């Protein structure tokens, strides 16, 4: 199942629906989460924190169903709210969906 | 830079 992008909610931006499994079984190997390392807490210029990807591993879930790279802001993760958390905030999150076999993330591009 | 392992 690919991932499909939407106009935005200011009709300038697309926002699109990221799903990803931790199945830990990609065509590389076994991989350890989902396939993308991300952060949070990351103060933008408008004054809100939100999550960004630090990495991706070409080949894992993220990538080949995911289909993003390192940079992307992720606003949603697992049906969660992000915007207003700090990297603590996210890290509960992210945390409490990494066992969860299956994750929803959002990105503004 | 990092936060969480996906």
């Amino acid at each position: 199942h690919p991932v499909t992008w939407q106009p935005s909610k200011e009709g300038d931006r697309l926002i699109g629906r990221v799903i990803l499994n931790k199945r830990t079984t990609m065509p590389k190997e076994s991989g350890a989460l989902l396939g993308l390392k991300v952060v949070g807490g990351k103060m933008t210029d408008l004054g809100r924190l939100g999550a960004f990807i630090t990495k991706v591993k070409k080949g894992s879930l993220a990538d080949v169903v995911g289909h993003l790279r390192a940079g992307d802001e992720v606003l949603e993760w697992n049906g969660k709210p992000l915007p207003g958390a700090t990297n603590e905030e996210v890290y509960n999150i992210i945390l409490e969906s990494k066992s969860e076999p299956q994750v929803e993330i959002i990105v503004s591009r | 830079e990092e936060g969480i392992w996906a």
